[PDB]
């Protein structure tokens, strides 16, 4: 079925409880793996690319029409 | 009052109980906006400003942390003062949640 969603939630939660600001880089890219974003990014080893992808996606997603 | 050293210390001690207790769950140090409110469409003025904001992933010290705070600012996700050393991580979590439940709906 599809609360692979409920999986990604708990995993993302567990990742979050273990990270502080010093782990920004690592936190982005393993969130990027949890959300299956990491494969759609050209530069999978830059953290800013991964986050740039999620941001633009979310910007589109909130567009009217 | 007390040092922000002492303050973070206090927060870590409280978090240490709650986090390790339920590892499947995140509890924000300060309140964060409801996810479904963050899912509202752009008000048209903002949408129109955004057509022209080009993503400056490359800005020489738009370092990772600066970039993160811009992205949150764009999405109305607050970055709180506390915890002084894990606030960006809490904000990013809200961002990734938002992303997650969008992808969820898109997949019908």
């Amino acid at each position: 079925a599809s609360d692979e969603f409920a999986s990604e939630k708990v995993r993302l939660a567990q990742l979050t409880n273990k990270c502080n600001n010093n782990d920004l880089d690592y936190y982005i890219k393993e969130s990027g793996d949890i959300l299956g974003v990491t494969d759609k990014v050209k530069n999978k080893h830059d953290a800013k690319a991964i986050l740039r992808y999620v941001l633009e996606e979310l910007i589109n997603f909130k567009k009217l029409n | 009052a007390a040092s922000p050293k002492q303050i973070q210390m206090w927060i870590n001690n409280v978090a240490e109980i709650r986090k390790t207790k339920q590892p499947h769950s995140v509890s924000y140090t300060k309140p964060m906006p409801e996810i479904d409110e963050l899912m509202q469409e752009w008000p048209q003025e903002i949408e129109e400003i955004l057509q022209h904001l080009k993503i400056p992933s490359e800005e020489l010290d738009f370092n990772l942390s600066d970039f993160c705070k811009l992205a949150c600012a764009i999405l109305d996700i607050p970055v709180h003062d506390q915890p002084n050393e894990s606030n960006v991580i809490e904000s990013l979590h809200v961002l990734f949640t938002l992303y997650s439940e969008f992808k969820s709906n898109q997949h019908f």
